[PDB]
RNA sequence: GGGGAUGUAGCUCAACUGAUAGAGCACCUGAUUUGCACUCAGGAGGUUGAGGGUUUGAGACCCUUCAUCUCCACCA
RNA sequence: UUUGGUGCCCAUGUCGCUGUGGAAACACCUGGUUCCAUUUCGAACCCAGCAGUUAAGCACAGUGGAGCCGAAUGUAGCUGUUUCAGUGAGAAUAGGAAAGCACCAAGC
RNA sequence: CGGUCGCCUCCUAAAAGGUAACGGAGGCGUACAAAGGUACCUUCAGUACGGUUGGAAAUCGUAUGUAGAGUGUAAUGGUGUAAGGGUGCUUGACUGUGAGACAUACAGGUCGAACAGGUGAGAAAUCAGGUCAUAGUGAUCCGGUGGUCCAGUAUGGAAUGG
RNA sequence: UGGAGGUAAAGCUACUGAAUGUAUGAUGGCGCCACCUAGGCGUACUGAAUACAAUUAAACUCUGAAUGCCAUUUAUUUUA
């Protein structure tokens, strides 16, 4: 199988809380979305984590 | 349950991510033919409407 | 040799010949016709024999029509092969003739040869044939 | 435009009497002059297309929108999503200005403006003018694209009959042979 | 390709279909129709398919087509709706972009006790 | 639409033989550009 | 899963440790024989694997990656 | 009752042809200086006004041309029992058909 | 010996669902930071006519045409103001859950009203817990990584676990 | 009594293929014209367009049952 999955971690508590998909070949730039965080209990920026 | 909407939804009837029709309120289900040349099917949930 | 130019599916299910007559039931191009009395599978090979017979016993101005056409194919497993390992390959094409379908019709020549011509066409075919005329 | 007022009075009066037109707006009215100088060289020399736009701009005063094909062709090396052709549609005051500038300045500078008519209406009342070369237009400097092309100026009208469209053309004195 | 009225009807059909699909609380439907001269408004109820309240430039006797009289029309229709004891409404246009006269009518209706 | 760098300014046009000062909007020099062949200077029109 | 090292003309390679990229081969030209090669010399062929960080000074030092290699590990 | 708006309907509601109409309204129309807009065009959308207008659209009357609908009889398939009793199509036909049902505002 | 071994679509499958054969035809082990979400606007392919390069067929204008167009894909079903195309703003491709149902030997799978938290679009109503829908997937054991309000073999840690 | 369906049948101007025969026959079509290359036209014609009249299909449907299925109403029966 192919591995197009990636992990998204918060940028305040630096915890990884989400699992999504990304094409490294097509999209070269790291994702920087903003989603809800269970720890901080608010919306905050989540960045790609190795 | 269907693949593609073979029966349209009416009142008190919802839609899903698999084009599955589910009820939204209590009542008796009832089919009504509609559309050009009566070729379209529609489902609804006529509420109990007991109304004393 | 009448033959379909192409088919979507090489190996279709066989088509039954039991039943009455769906289409091609009444002479509508000529005015005398060879009707069938027993549904059966007759192949494209029999058509040329019957057609060649009619053509050989025709004249210089007679005209003929072939209604039925061998659309559907049939297969035949090679000899000494046990059943399985898929369906056989199509071998010969047969036209489905039901009881009451007008197969051949003739016109534009005197009465005696046409009766004789239809007779020789029907002796080349397995079905039990009969002569009919056109309603005025 | 003063000639626009001339259009108003003259088209109304002449056409109405010429056909006993029962309403002032029964007379024909011209709608839009589309210009389309399109080339497939943008598939390879894209730069070329860019220069085109500015010249088209310089011709009409409206910036041209570059159009894209709705299909893909291998022999022309064409593919969907590419820009091949610009179209400009003039209305209001600017459309009559360009028409007048064309018939009075651009057209008589044409090398051999012998004209073509009667065999040009599309059957619905329209009219297309196929220009062969761009340098002849006064509003163009000698420096231009390495390739020279023409234009496809077209016309529209309120009426649907080509004969009545010809009547407007004659009333406007659009200079063609016998038409 | 068409005339303005047909496009407005097309937009009007879209809005009515969406509202009839999603209006679950059976709110009254405040349809405003703007013309070249005047703009009118009617509060239909898609469950009973009748008109409960109405207001129009013709009813109010005004040289309408201005943003000023749109405020008066909204006040009258909102006053009528309050007397009818209906305050939970859905506001849709006749198929025209929500702006100018339509926006003035809607804001006038909201400031006179309506909930939308 | 507006807010453009190429302004359509009303320039007048003269011609030889017949003066015929035609005033037309264009994005060129705001001066008397001389045309050598105008409409009236053409064998076809007259 | 780590640890190290390598990446430079089209190819094969020096790497010109910061006070501002070179050689053989590939190719063009010249000479060069009765002809073919051979032979000699010029020219051309370099955005230093890529991005970021620091000094006045880095392809060159630091960080990050990409591809390659050799090692180890390598009981779902 | 008529005009205008709208919901329900989804051609027996269409497409087209021939005429008539506007009092109020519907519309074209007059301009882009304002709010707003063009992948570019006040074309459209949005403004503020009704000078002109019955071509349009729109509304009425006629039009059986195209499209649509379609009776009864009979027949093909079915259920039983018969080798006859029901059930009864499709196609074809006589033919119908120039929409209909409600709500609101105005002169009626 | 050759062929096949999991999942998806059609026919056989006998107008509910289900139904086999080494029966007849095909695909899949994905793709998209937009092809998601929202608001607004907008609607075929082809053909006819007229027009420089330009040609049977590139683009333009107009008409006709009721889907033969598009809907990433193998088929089926759906969908022509839509679920197709464009633009603006965004990341709901959320957290904790979940009454009630479909289908099932089990294990698993599918739809989902509604509640609380905090968001996106929108004037608002409303919509958003990934895409028009159905393939795009592998149990347990074992070990590794991050967090952690749990344990820490006398006690405090640590090791080692949860 | 209500509903879902798309089979039997039937039909192919209501699609997708197969495809009888024919109405006229555009065009392509041979020769002749006409031209060096296309045509008009006698073309021993073929072929479009549309049609008429007739056909075929498990993977064709503008249609289209009965039986069967689900639910409900009434009567009766059994504690499964
Ligand atoms: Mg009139
Ligand atoms: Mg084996
Ligand atoms: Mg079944
Ligand atoms: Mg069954
Ligand atoms: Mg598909
Ligand atoms: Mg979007
Ligand atoms: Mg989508
Ligand atoms: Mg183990
Ligand atoms: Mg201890
Ligand atoms: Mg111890
Ligand atoms: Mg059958
Ligand atoms: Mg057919
Ligand atoms: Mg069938
Ligand atoms: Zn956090
Ligand atoms: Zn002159």
């Amino acid at each position: 199988a192919v591995k197009r999955s990636t992990r998204l971690g918060c940028n305040d508590c630096r915890e990884i809380n989400y699992l999504t998909f990304k094409n490294v070949k097509k999209n070269p730039e790291k994702l920087a979305l903003n989603k809800f965080c269970s720890r901080c209990r608010k919306v905050v920026v989540h960045k790609e984590v190795k | 349950r269907q693949r593609g909407t073979r029966v349209y939804p009416g009142v008190n009837v919802g839609l899903g991510s698999d084009d599955t029709l589910f009820a939204l309120s209590d009542g008796l289900v009832k089919y009504q033919k509609f559309g050009p040349k009566q070729g379209k099917t529609r489902v609804s949930v006529v509420k109990h409407k007991l109304d004393a | 040799m009448l033959q379909p130019k192409r088919t979507k599916y090489r190996k279709p299910h066989n088509v039954s010949y039991e039943g009455k007559a769906k289409g091609n039931s009444y002479v509508a191009f000529g005015e005398y016709g060879l009707v069938a009395t027993k549904g059966n599978w007759i192949d494209a090979r029999a058509i040329e024999s019957a057609r060649i017979a009619i053509s050989k016993c025709l004249g210089k101005t007679g005209k003929m029509w072939i209604r039925i056409f061998p659309h559907m194919s049939k297969t035949k497993k090679p000899l000494e092969v046990r059943m399985g390992s898929g369906k056989g390959n199509p071998e010969f094409w047969v036209a489905v003739v039901k009881q009451g379908t007008v197969m051949f019709e003739v016109a534009n020549i005197p009465e005696s040869q046409m009766i004789k011509a239809l007779t020789r066409a029907g002796h080349k075919l397995p079905v039990t044939w009969k002569i009919l005329k056109r309603e005025e | 435009n003063n000639l626009k007022a001339h259009y108003q009075k003259t088209i109304a009066k002449e056409l109405q009497k010429s056909f006993a037109f029962s309403s002032i707006m029964q007379v024909p009215r011209l709608e839009k002059i589309v210009i389309n100088m399109g080339v497939g060289d943008a598939i390879r020399d894209s730069k070329f297309l860019e220069s085109a736009l500015n010249e088209l701009h310089l011709i009409s005063g409206q910036k041209p929108v570059a159009t894209k094909a709705k299909n893909a062709i291998s022999t022309y090396k064409l593919r969907a999503g590419q820009l091949i052709g610009c179209k400009v549609t003039l209305r209001g005051e600017r459309m009559w200005a360009f028409l007048e500038k064309l018939i009075y300045v651009a057209l008589p500078r044409v090398r051999d403006f012998r004209g073509l008519s009667l065999k040009s209406f599309d059957g619905r009342g329209n009219y297309t003018i196929g220009i062969k070369e761009q340098i002849i237009f006064p509003e163009i400097v000698y420096d231009d694209i390495k390739r020279i092309r023409g234009f496809d100026v077209t016309l529209v009208t309120s009426t649907n009959k080509d004969s009545e469209a010809l009547a407007l053309l004659r009333a406007l004195n659009l200079p063609l042979v016998k038409g | 390709m068409k005339t303005r009225t047909e496009q407005r009807r097309l937009r009007h059909k879209r809005i009515v279909k969406k509202i009839r699909a999603t209006n679950h609380d059976n709110r009254v439907v405040l349809m405003v129709i703007k013309s070249l001269n005047h703009i009118s408004v009617q509060a239909w109820d898609f469950s009973q398919n009748i008109v409960l309240a109405s207001s129009s430039s013709l009813a109010l006797k005004l040289k309408n087509g201005n943003k000023d009289n749109a405020k008066l029309v909204g006040q009258d229709i909102a006053d009528k709706l309050v007397k009818l004891k209906l305050t939970n409404v859905v506001f849709d246009t006749g198929g025209s972009k929500y702006h100018g006269r339509i926006a003035a009518l809607a804001e006038a209706a909201r400031e006179r006790g309506l909930n939308f | 639409k507006k807010d453009f760098h190429f302004p359509s300014q009303s320039v007048s046009f003269k011609c030889a033989s017949c003066s015929n000062s035609f005033t037309i909007e264009s994005t060129l020099k705001q001066k008397e550009i001389t045309i050598d062949i105008c409409g009236k200077c053409h064998p076809f029109y007259i």
